[PDB]
């Protein structure tokens, strides 16, 4: 099938870690400029955390895509297009733990 | 293999916990067109449904409650289903049998068809 | 079939050009201005004094929902469901059961004012004038709660404004 | 065994004893329908499946009349249409005003086929 | 002359027979430069032609105008400055190659 | 209006028009509000006889799109449609 | 008619019961009863009479009523109900 | 029929369609797949979705095709297909009064070249399509969101994705902030079986 960017998984594996880069050396400037009362470590665990959730991924085109919508909210950030409720998203404070033990699930609800 | 899960948007919770049924609707028996019969069609699985306490209206935290995707074939609905990893269910279509039919028979002279009564 | 807006040149004589040069230095077009608004200022004001003066309103208007009685007494509704299914903001809610009697009567009859587009189509598919949108367009409540109207709303509604409710529709059911 | 009739001019091979209805199913056409049940005995006495057999001057009905070879069924023509509007418009004239309170409604044979015949 | 060309953006051509000859020769080479079985050849080479013949044949402004049906000359010379940018375009296209590849199945079937 | 004549004069030359004439507020050229009942007549389709839905049926008469070239299994140049005639100036008011 | 914890009770029969938490919502406040129950006010129409076999009712005033319905007046046991108006009918005997 | 409920259909606006049609497929047969013309007079070229610059690129500088304004840009989705995606292209000719539509396919993944060079109208409309369905399109000026929330997640003009979405927005007094939570409704949306058992149009009646 026809690429997007890259035609091999390690051309696709270098436009993740630019990204990784950029998103890396971003975080100071978003703990400082959107005020967050976080640590800089904090923010770039949530990177890190959010980066390998898509590690599994194996498709570069959907690797590319990946990096695209990447590039997207980085750019919302860099521009503060985004706002502090945006930011802190990622960081869910509001929704209680929902636990995955069955035992737990039983006691709780009908949850599958 | 497509795994646009990543892609979709689609939290975790319903990704795998989810259970696709592929099938072709049944005929509703107090009709009898046929006309709905003909496309298969895709829905998830049913989940809770309490009662809200102001008003008693029935609500619902499922997101996909209301999905139903119709699709030409059942190759096709298997493709979307294995594209969004979704765990599948497919059942067979069921076709009516052809059934042999004779006015004739009703006036039968040596057999049981005959009827009492038009 | 065109009309060309602008395209006007302006004559160069020299009193046109001094009518300019006036107009330019003595600001006669922003005195003509000036002229409007002070003619303006001078007419009656076309501002009506609310709420002891009521803007005009027609026996179409779509206004709070109210369900209506048969002169017998006896709700109109008879729990068709349609008006509920035309709803395209899904505010309906409706719940029946055969009655003691053994008709055809709602037992839960729920609109959420805080839903509805108030577009009408409601009265329009009921077969039976059962719910009509009155003519009461101030309503408005502290609290969001209590938009949610019941059937026990909507059947009070519909015998306050039932006189105007009938009226209105007397001088408009010729049109449906 | 397998004797070829038309539904509409397309070519289908049915059963000797198939009544017209089965062979225009086999094509795809549903043709309406009040009185014929699959599971039971053959009426005739609805009349809303009359339809019209090319070059023929009457209308047959087709849940109890049986193809013979070389028939063309016009599922869809002038003599069908008529003849289903007429046989609803007999069926509509003493039926009650009770569709907003009759509970076949919305899922009902006739209202369906009163909108689509 | 003609004062405006009534559109804006759009500069009233003192010479137009001329700089309408001349585009149509370029076009004219452009499509030479074409095989000749093309079907996007031949249609342009009589259109072209055809406006170049009303062109030599009419030397009033308004009156070829008229014939050309084009609207204003200058909206013509537009006209054909974009042929030729599309000939020299389609040049490097090359569409009267046979199709890509056909639709794959059921792509263009309506209702599903 | 309620209006003296000075204050209609001075009116009318503030603005340089007739103001009382056209005025905007609405006192009685108004349509009445109690109108009389209408009685609205009947389409074309509201006869006894002759009157057959297959002969009126609109929404069954559409036909699937007719394809004129599909890529499965001399010309003259022609355009979409005839040129568009050049538009005409106003003979009411050609110039604003 | 009144529940027995003191709260009104609708047509319909609903009425919050001791137990349930929601009757809180009327503490400070009312709750909202139609005091019209249809189902006491239809039952208080007299039946008409009338000598042919099948009538019709539209409800009352034509086009702002009901449409049209025929009811049968063969059963002597019983009296003929319109679906949806109430109103019963019945042939003299 | 005839008479005032049915609609007059215009034979002489059909032919020209067709005719144009025609000339379109023979002009450009590597990228034209099909070509239809409706019975209400609307024509449409089916192109393949390599041919998006070429074909589109023609019909706006042609001297027999001026279709110079991109009336609308838009995609249908359609999940029982391989390409899903369907963009349709809406074109106007001020100069032969009017109009052509243009239709490509393409995947969840498979890329189309942005028409941006040759419409300048067509950027937010591939913004818009690739922020409502996911379609990507390559060498854009500035893709990114344009409709949907800055933090949204998902394509919601897509099919498969729910009317009510996943996520909900509300105000937290914890922490100061408007907060995104599972959406959860006091009332869920009830879903109609609308749809009548018995055919209502013979004519689009599909092969058994
Ligand atoms: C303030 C907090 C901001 C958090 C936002 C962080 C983000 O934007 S995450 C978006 C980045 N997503 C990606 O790069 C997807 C990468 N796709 C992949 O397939 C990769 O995991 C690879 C190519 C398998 C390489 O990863 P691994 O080294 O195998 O593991
Ligand atoms: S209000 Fe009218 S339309 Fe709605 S359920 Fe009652 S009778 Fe039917
Ligand atoms: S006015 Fe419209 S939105 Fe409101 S209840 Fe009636 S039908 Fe529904
Ligand atoms: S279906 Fe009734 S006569 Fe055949």
């Amino acid at each position: 099938v026809k690429p997007i960017f890259s035609r091999d998984m390690n051309e696709a594996k270098r436009r993740v870690r630019e990204l990784y880069r950029a998103w890396y050396r971003e975080v100071p400037n978003t703990v400082h400029l959107f005020q967050l009362d976080i640590s800089v470590k904090q923010g770039r665990d949530k990177v890190r955390e959010m980066f390998m959730k898509n590690a599994h991924v194996t498709d570069p085109r959907v690797v590319d895509l990946l990096v695209i919508k990447g590039k997207m909210e980085l750019e919302e950030t860099i521009n503060v297009w985004k706002q502090r409720t945006h930011i802190m998203r990622f960081f869910h404070e509001t929704e209680a733990p929902r636990p995955t033990d069955f035992l737990s699930k039983f006691y709780v609800g009908h949850d599958p | 293999k497509l795994d646009i899960t990543t892609l979709t948007g689609v939290p975790e919770e319903h990704i795998k916990t989810r259970k696709v049924r592929i099938f072709v609707p049944a005929r509703n028996n107090m009709q009898s067109g046929v006309n709905n019969t003909k496309k298969w069609k895709m829905e998830f699985d049913t989940r809770e449904r309490w009662e809200n306490p102001l008003m008693g209206w029935s609500s619902t935290a499922d997101p996909l409650s209301n999905l139903v995707l119709t699709f030409s074939t059942k190759e096709d609905a298997v493709a979307f289903a294995e594209k969004n990893g979704w765990s599948f269910d497919v059942e067979e279509r069921k076709v009516p049998k052809p059934k042999s039919k004779s006015y004739g028979a009703n006036f039968s002279w040596n057999k049981r068809t005959r009827v009492s009564t038009k | 079939t065109y009309k060309f807006v602008n395209m006007r040149e302006p004559s160069m004589d020299m009193k046109s050009v001094t009518d300019r040069a006036a107009q330019t230095l003595l600001w006669t077009e922003l005195v003509r201005g000036l002229g409007m608004t002070l003619s303006y200022l001078f007419r009656e004001p076309a501002t009506i004094n609310y709420p002891f003066e009521k803007g005009p309103l027609s026996p179409r208007f779509r206004g709070e929902h109210a369900l209506r009685r048969y002169p017998s007494g006896e709700e109109r509704c008879i729990a068709c469901k349609l008006c509920e299914a035309v709803c395209p903001a899904q505010a309906i809610t409706i719940e029946a059961e055969p009655r003691a009697d053994g008709s055809r009567r709602t037992t839960r009859y729920d609109i959420d004012m805080t839903k509805c587009i108030y577009c009408g189509f409601c009265q329009e598919a009921c077969p039976v004038d059962a719910i009509v949108e009155g003519p009461n367009f101030e309503f408005s409540t502290e609290t969001h709660e209590e938009l949610l109207y019941n059937k026990e709303k909507l059947l009070n509604n519909g015998d306050k404004w039932e006189a105007e409710i009938a009226a209105n529709i007397q001088a408009d059911y010729l049109y449906r | 065994n397998l004797i070829e009739v038309f539904v509409d001019g397309q070519s289908v091979m049915v059963e000797p004893g198939t009544t017209v209805l089965q062979a225009c199913e086999k094509v795809g056409m549903q043709i309406p329908r009040f009185c014929y049940h699959e599971r039971l005995s053959v009426a005739g006495n609805c009349r809303m499946c009359l339809v019209e057999i090319e070059k023929a001057p009457k209308v047959v009905a087709a849940c109890a009349m049986p193809v013979m070879k070389g028939w063309n069924i016009l599922t869809n023509s002038e003599k069908s249409k008529k003849a289903r509007e007429g046989v609803m418009e007999f069926l509509l004239a003493n039926h009650p005003l009770d569709c907003p309170i009759c509970d076949q409604g919305g899922e009902c044979d006739l209202q369906d086929q009163s909108m689509m015949f | 002359l003609k004062k405006t060309t009534g559109l804006v953006g759009l500069a009233v051509c003192e010479t137009p027979h001329e700089r309408l000859k001349i585009l149509y020769t370029k076009i004219l080479d452009v499509l030479g430069q074409i095989p000749k079985n093309a079907a996007y050849r031949k249609y342009t080479e009589q259109i072209t032609n055809e406006k170049l013949g009303m062109v030599k044949a009419e030397p009033d402004v308004k009156k070829l105008e008229e014939q050309l049906q084009g609207g204003q000359i200058e909206e013509v010379i537009l006209q054909a400055e974009n042929e030729l940018s599309l000939a020299r375009k389609m040049l490097r296209w090359k569409p009267w190659e046979p199709l890509v590849e056909e639709p794959p199945a059921n792509q263009w079937k309506w209702p599903i | 209006a309620s209006a003296t004549r000075v204050i209609q004069l001075l009116r009318n030359w503030a603005s340089g028009r007739d103001l009382q004439a056209k005025l905007q507020l609405r006192y009685q050229e108004i349509s009445k509000r109690t109108q009389p009942p209408p009685k609205l007549p009947v389409g074309p389709s509201h006869k006894l006889s002759n009157n057959y839905y297959c002969t009126r049926d609109g929404r069954r008469e559409a036909m699937p799109p007719s394809i004129v070239m599909s890529s499965q299994k001399e010309k003259k140049a022609v355009t979409p449609a005839p040129p568009i005639k050049r538009w005409e100036l106003s003979k009411d008011q050609p110039y604003l | 008619r009144t529940s027995p914890t003191g709260e009104k009770v609708t047509h319909t029969g609903q009425a919050y019961d001791d137990g349930d938490y929601r009757r809180v919502r009327f503490s400070d406040r009312q709750k909202e009863v139609n005091e019209n129950f249809a189902i006491d006010l239809i039952a208080e129409q007299p039946v008409s009479e009338v000598g042919s076999r099948v009538i019709s009712c539209d409800g009352g005033g034509g086009a702002l009523g009901h449409p049209r319905v025929y009811i049968n007046l063969d059963k002597e046991t019983k009296t003929g109900t319109c679906g949806y108006c109430g109103l019963q009918f019945r042939q003299p005997h | 029929d005839t008479r005032p409920t049915i609609r007059p259909r215009n034979d002489v606006v059909h032919k020209q369609l067709s005719a144009f049609g025609q000339y379109v497929a023979e002009i450009l047969p590597k990228y034209v797949q099909q070509v239809q013309v409706s019975c209400f007079n609307e024509l449409e070229i089916f192109i393949h979705p390599d041919g998006v610059i070429p074909v589109l690129t023609f019909l706006r500088d042609h001297t027999n095709a001026q279709f110079k304004s991109l009336a609308d840009l838009t995609a249908v989705d359609v999940p029982t297909r391989q390409n899903r995606f369907e963009i349709v292209y809406n074109l106007l000719s001020l100069r032969f009064n009017s109009r052509i539509r243009v239709k490509t396919y393409t995947d969840e993944l498979t890329p189309i070249e942005s028409s941006v060079t040759v419409y300048k109208a067509a950027n937010w409309y591939e913004r818009e399509i690739w922020d409502m369905f996911g379609v990507f399109f390559a060498n854009h000026p500035d893709l990114r969101r344009i409709l949907t929330d800055y933090g949204f997640e998902g394509h919601p003009f897509r099919k498969d994705f729910p009317l009510s979405g996943y996520v909900e927005l509300r105000y937290d007094d914890e922490v100061k902030r408007v907060v995104a939570e599972p959406v959860e409704l006091a009332q869920e949306f009830r879903k109609f079986d609308l749809n009548s058992p018995w055919e209502a149009f013979p004519a689009y009646r599909q092969p058994p």
